[PDB]
C-alpha cells in the first residue's frame, strides 16, 4: 500500500510540475517578446494566472488531502482552499469561454471585429469573467453554513456544503460548465463551417482543422465531464459514486488546467519559437 | 522633465498606432494601359471605404522598393485581358512578382481587366496564335457562365485565370493566395470584391493564427 | 558609323583601364597584413534598446555628439532619440510614411526626411515656437529617394531612385549640381571626413566617386556581381566599403582605383543592408538579412562577431563621431545600441 | 548636339582618371596599417575602456 501511494505522489508532482513550468513559461514567454503583446493573448494570460493559481495551490492540498485522508488544517483554512480552488478554475473556464467568443468573432467576422479588438475590451472581458466567478462560487462556498446555521461537514475532511442541496448544485453547474461547453461547442462547430466554406469558396474562386479544433473539445470535455457528472449524480444517489472514482475526477479536473497551455497558446508559432528559445536557456 | 515629454510623446505614438493598424493597406500593380487608375471609382495614394472599413491603395508611377510593402494586406495586379502580345510580358510580371522574396506572405488580388474587349476579341484576333496550349484544351464540368455568356467567351475567360493560377499554385504552398476575378470597364463592384478578399486575407491570417488551416 | 566608333573607342578606353589596373596590383592586402595580429573575440553586447517605433525602421543617422540620433520608420514618425537616457527629444510627423532615408545635420539644428514620395523634407529643429516645422521641400527627382547626407547644414546632396545625384540648396531649393554618371538606381551615399568628395552606390555593380564642387565622376569602381545598396568611407579618407546583395562586402581603394579586400563568407547568402567603419576603420560592420549583422576586421577579412540581437532584417547601421557606440535598427520596431 | 557633348565630356573624364597620380599599394597599405598601429591607443572599441571611464554604464 506504501508503493501504491508513493506512486499517486509521484504522478500528481510530476503534474504539478509541469503545468506550474507550462504557465511560468507562458508568462514569460509574453513579458520577454514584444511581438507576443497583443490583445488576444491578453486573455491566455488570464488563463495562464487561472491554471498557475491551481497548479501551486489546488493540486498539492488536494493530493495530501487524499493521501492523508483528512484535512487537518481547520475549518477555515478548507473553506478558503475550496473557494480559492473553485474561483480558479470556475475563472479557467470562463477563460475559455472568452478565448472561444474571441476565435468565432476574429474568424466570422474577421474585418470588422479587429476595430473592437481594443485592449479595453479584452480587460473588461477578462474581469467580467473572473467577477463571475468570484460571484458564483466565493459567497456560496464561504457562507452557506452561516445560511444554513450549522456546518454539517465533518471536521477532518473538506468537502463544499452545498453539494448535497440539488437545486444549487445543479445551478452552480449549469451556469459553470453545460452552458460553457454547450456555447464553446456551437462556436468552434461555426468556426470550422467557416473553414471548410471559405476553402469551397476559394476553389470556386480559383485537414488541419480536424485535429487542433476537436482536440481542444475533446481535451475540454474529457478532463472536465466526469467530476459535473458525479457532482449530480451524488446530489441524489448519496454513495453510488465511488470513492476513488470521484477522487479521480476532481484530479482530472486539474488534468484540463495542465493541458490547457498547449491546446491555446503553444498553437501560435511564436510561442513554440519562443518556449524552444526559452528551454535550453 | 524629460521623461515626461517622453512618456507624453509615447501616448501620441499609441494613439497615431492604432488609427495606422486600423485601416487595410493595398498594393497596386499592373502595367501601361491596363486600367489600374480606373479600377475603384472612389507615389499616389487612394483611400476608399467598404462597410466601415478602411483601405489604402498606393501606386508608384521597378524591383527595388517592393521592399517597402512587405507588410501590406494584399498586392492589387491589374492585367488588361484584351491584347495578347503583352499578355505574355504580364503572365512573366506576375511571375516575378509571385516568386518574389519580400512577398511570399502577401496574396495577391489578381484583376483581369478590360473583359468586355476581351469577348469582343474572342467573337470576331486568334489567342490560339499567341498560345499553343489554348488548343486541345476544354471548359471544366464545373464551371458557371454568369451573364448567359458565349461558351467560347468563357473558355476564353477560364483559360486566361488557368494560366495566372498554374503560377501562384506552384510556389507558396498555402502561404499566400492569387484570388483572380473579372472586370469590365463601367464595373462599380471592384470595391466589393477588394473587401471580400482581404476578409479571407485577414480570416487566413487568423486561422493560422489559431493553428486551424 | 560615328556611334559605333565611340563604343569602339570606348571600350578601347575600358580595357586600358582593366590593363593599368592590373599592372598597378602587386600585392594583396592579406599578404600586407599578414603579420598583424587579429582583433580577437568580439564580445559587443546590447546596451540600450529603444522600442518606440511601431513599423519597420529603414534608416538611423547619429548626431555629431554620441547622444543624439535620428531615426525613421514606415509608422510615418521621425523621432528623435537622447541614447544616454533612451529618450525621445522629438516625434516628427512625416507626410509621406513611405521613408527609406533620414538625416541628421552637423550643426544638430536640422534633419532630412525621404522616400517613395520623391521629396527631400528639411526639419527645422531649434525653433522659438517650441515645435518642429517643416523648413523646405525639395522635389527636384523623379525616382525614389534612398539617402541624404547634410555637408554644412546648407547644402544636402541626395541619392535618388532615377539614376542620379543631386547636391542641393536649402536656402533656394534649387538643385547646384546634378551628378548623372549611373546606369542603375543609386541606393547608398556616404561622405568624406573632408566633405569634398563622395561616391554613391547603385544598383549597376558600380560605385562612382564624385566631386561636390567640379560635380564630375572621378573613379569608377566596378568589382561587385550584384546591386550595391550599402556604402561608407574609411576614416582616412583615401579609401571606402561597399555592400551587395552577393553576400560581399569589397573594400576598394581611391589611390589604388581598384579592390582590396573581399570580405566574404560562404556560410552567408543572404544579401547586405548596410556597412560602417569603427573609429580607427579597423572594424567593418555589414547588416546582412540573416536577422544578424556582423563585425568583419577590415585588414584580415576573418568574421570577428557576431551582433545577434535582432529578431528580423536589420537595416540601417550607424557609429558615432568618436565611436563610442554602435546602433543598429531592424524591422521590428526596435533600434539596439550597442557598446 | 547633346550626345556629342556628353560623349566628348566622358572622354575628357576618362583623361582626367588618366592623368592621376597613382601611388603603390605597398606605399598606400603601409599608410594605412601605421594609422591604425598610431590610433590604436584612442580607439575605444579596439581596446575596451574600463566601466568607470565610459559612460554607457
Ligand atoms: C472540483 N474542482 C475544484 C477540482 C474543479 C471545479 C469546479 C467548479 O467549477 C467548475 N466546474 O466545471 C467548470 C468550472
Amino acid at each position: 500500500r506504501l508503493w501504491e501511494v508513493i506512486t499517486i505522489a509521484a504522478v500528481t508532482a510530476v503534474v504539478s510540475l509541469i503545468t506550474i513550468v507550462g504557465n511560468v513559461l507562458v508568462m514569460i514567454s509574453f513579458k520577454v517578446n514584444s511581438q507576443l503583446k497583443t490583445v488576444n493573448n491578453y486573455y491566455l494570460l488570464s488563463l495562464a494566472c487561472a491554471d498557475l493559481i491551481i497548479g501551486i495551490f489546488s493540486m498539492n492540498l488536494y493530493t495530501t488531502y487524499i493521501l492523508m485522508g483528512r484535512w487537518a488544517l481547520g475549518s477555515l483554512a478548507c473553506d478558503l482552499w475550496l473557494a480559492l480552488d473553485y474561483v480558479a478554475s470556475n475563472a479557467s473556464v470562463m477563460n475559455l469561454l472568452v478565448i472561444s467568443f474571441d476565435r468565432y468573432f476574429s474568424i466570422t467576422r474577421p474585418l470588422t471585429y479587429r476595430a473592437k479588438r481594443t485592449p479595453k475590451r479584452a480587460g473588461i472581458m477578462i474581469g467580467l469573467a473572473w467577477l463571475i466567478s468570484f460571484i458564483l462560487w466565493a459567497p456560496a462556498i464561504l457562507c452557506w453554513q452561516y445560511l444554513v446555521g450549522k456546518r454539517t461537514v465533518p471536521l477532518d475532511e473538506c468537502q463544499i456544503q452545498f453539494l448535497s442541496e440539488p437545486t444549487i448544485t445543479f445551478g452552480t453547474a449549469i451556469a459553470a460548465f453545460y452552458i460553457p461547453v454547450s456555447v464553446m461547442t456551437i462556436l468552434y462547430c461555426r468556426i470550422y463551417r467557416e473553414t471548410e466554406k471559405r476553402t469551397k469558396d476559394l476553389a470556386d474562386l480559383q485537414r488541419k482543422a480536424a485535429q487542433t479544433l476537436s482536440a481542444i473539445l475533446l481535451a475540454f470535455i474529457i478532463t472536465w465531464t466526469p467530476y459535473n457528472i458525479m457532482v449530480l449524480v451524488s446530489t441524489f444517489c448519496d454513495k453510488c459514486v465511488p470513492v476513488t472514482l470521484w477522487h479521480l475526477g476532481y484530479w482530472l479536473c486539474y488534468v484540463n488546467s495542465t493541458v490547457n497551455p498547449i491546446c491555446y497558446a503553444l498553437c501560435n508559432r511564436t510561442f513554440r519559437k519562443t518556449f524552444k528559445m526559452l528551454l535550453l536557456c | 522633465a524629460a521623461v515626461e515629454r517622453s512618456k507624453m510623446i509615447d501616448r501620441n505614438l499609441r494613439e497615431d498606432g492604432e488609427k495606422a493598424r486600423r485601416t487595410l493597406r493595398l498594393l497596386l500593380l499592373g502595367a501601361d494601359n491596363s486600367g489600374k487608375s480606373t479600377i475603384v471609382k472612389q507615389i499616389f495614394e487612394t483611400k476608399f471605404q467598404v462597410d466601415k472599413v478602411n483601405f489604402h491603395m498606393f501606386d508608384v508611377g521597378r524591383r527595388k522598393w517592393i521592399q517597402c510593402f512587405n507588410d501590406v494586406t494584399a498586392i492589387i495586379f491589374v492585367v488588361d485581358s484584351s491584347d495578347y502580345n503583352r499578355l505574355q510580358e504580364a503572365l512573366n510580371d506576375f511571375k516575378s512578382i509571385w516568386n518574389n522574396r519580400w512577398l511570399r506572405t502577401i496574396s495577391v488580388i489578381l484583376f483581369l481587366n478590360k473583359q468586355d474587349l476581351l469577348a469582343e476579341k474572342v467573337l470576331a484576333s486568334k489567342i490560339e496564335d499567341y498560345f499553343p496550349e489554348f488548343a486541345r484544351y476544354t471548359t471544366p464540368e464545373d464551371a458557371t457562365p454568369e451573364p448567359g455568356e458565349d461558351p467560347r467567351v468563357t473558355r476564353a475567360k477560364y483559360f486566361i485565370r488557368k494560366e495566372f493560377v498554374d503560377i501562384s499554385t506552384a510556389s507558396g504552398d498555402g502561404r499566400h493566395i492569387c484570388y483572380p476575378h473579372f472586370t469590365c470597364a463601367v464595373d462599380t463592384e471592384n470595391a466589393r470584391r477588394i473587401f471580400n478578399d482581404c476578409k479571407d486575407i485577414i480570416l487566413q491570417m487568423n486561422l493560422r493564427e489559431y493553428n486551424l488551416v | 558609323s560615328e556611334l559605333d566608333q565611340l563604343r569602339q573607342e570606348a571600350e578601347q578606353l575600358k580595357n586600358q583601364i582593366r590593363d593599368a589596373r592590373k599592372a598597378c596590383a602587386d600585392a594583396t592586402l592579406s599578404q600586407i597584413t599578414n603579420n598583424i595580429d587579429p582583433v580577437g573575440r568580439i564580445q559587443m553586447r546590447t546596451r540600450r534598446t529603444l522600442r518606440g517605433h511601431l513599423a519597420k525602421i529603414y534608416a538611423m543617422h547619429w548626431g555629431t555628439d554620441s547622444r543624439l540620433l535620428v531615426s525613421a520608420s514606415q509608422d510615418g514618425k521621425l523621432i528623435i532619440w537622447d541614447s544616454y537616457t533612451t529618450n525621445k527629444v522629438h516625434a516628427i510627423p512625416l507626410r509621406s510614411s513611405w521613408v527609406m532615408t533620414c538625416a541628421y545635420a552637423p550643426s544638430g539644428n536640422y534633419v532630412a526626411c525621404g522616400g517613395l514620395d520623391n521629396i527631400c523634407s528639411i526639419y527645422n529643429l531649434k525653433t522659438r515656437e517650441g515645435n518642429v516645422r517643416v523648413s523646405r521641400e525639395l522635389a527636384g527627382h523623379t525616382g525614389y529617394l534612398s539617402c541624404c547626407r547634410f555637408l554644412d547644414d546648407n547644402q544636402i546632396v541626395t541619392s535618388s531612385g532615377d539614376t542620379t545625384c543631386a547636391l542641393w540648396d536649402i536656402e533656394t531649393g534649387q538643385q547646384t549640381t546634378t551628378f548623372t554618371g549611373h546606369t542603375g538606381d543609386v541606393m547608398s551615399l556616404s561622405l568624406a571626413p573632408d566633405t569634398r568628395l563622395f561616391v554613391s552606390g547603385a544598383c549597376d555593380a558600380s560605385a562612382k566617386l564624385w566631386d561636390v564642387r567640379e560635380g564630375m565622376c572621378r573613379q569608377t569602381f566596378t568589382g561587385h556581381e550584384s546591386d550595391i545598396n550599402a556604402i561608407c568611407f574609411f576614416p582616412n579618407g583615401n579609401a571606402f566599403a561597399t555592400g551587395s546583395d552577393d553576400a560581399t562586402c569589397r573594400l576598394f581603394d581611391l589611390r589604388a582605383d581598384q579592390e582590396l579586400m573581399t570580405y566574404s563568407h560562404d556560410n552567408i547568402i543572404c544579401g547586405i543592408t548596410s556597412v560602417s567603419f569603427s573609429k580607427s576603420g579597423r572594424l567593418l560592420l555589414a547588416g546582412y538579412d540573416d536577422f544578424n549583422c556582423n563585425v568583419w576586421d577590415a585588414l584580415k577579412a576573418d568574421r570577428a562577431g557576431v551582433l545577434a540581437g535582432h529578431d528580423n532584417r536589420v537595416s540601417c547601421l550607424g557609429v558615432t563621431d568618436d565611436g563610442m557606440a554602435v546602433a543598429t535598427g531592424s524591422w521590428d520596431s526596435f533600434l539596439k545600441i550597442w557598446n | 548636339t547633346a550626345s556629342i557633348a556628353q560623349a566628348r565630356k566622358l572622354v575628357e573624364q576618362l583623361k582626367m582618371e588618366a592623368n592621376i597620380d597613382r601611388i603603390k599599394v605597398s606605399k598606400a597599405a603601409a599608410d594605412l596599417m601605421a594609422y591604425c598601429e598610431a590610433h590604436a591607443k584612442e580607439d575605444p572599441l579596439l581596446t575596451p575602456v574600463p566601466a568607470s571611464e565610459n559612460p554607457f554604464r
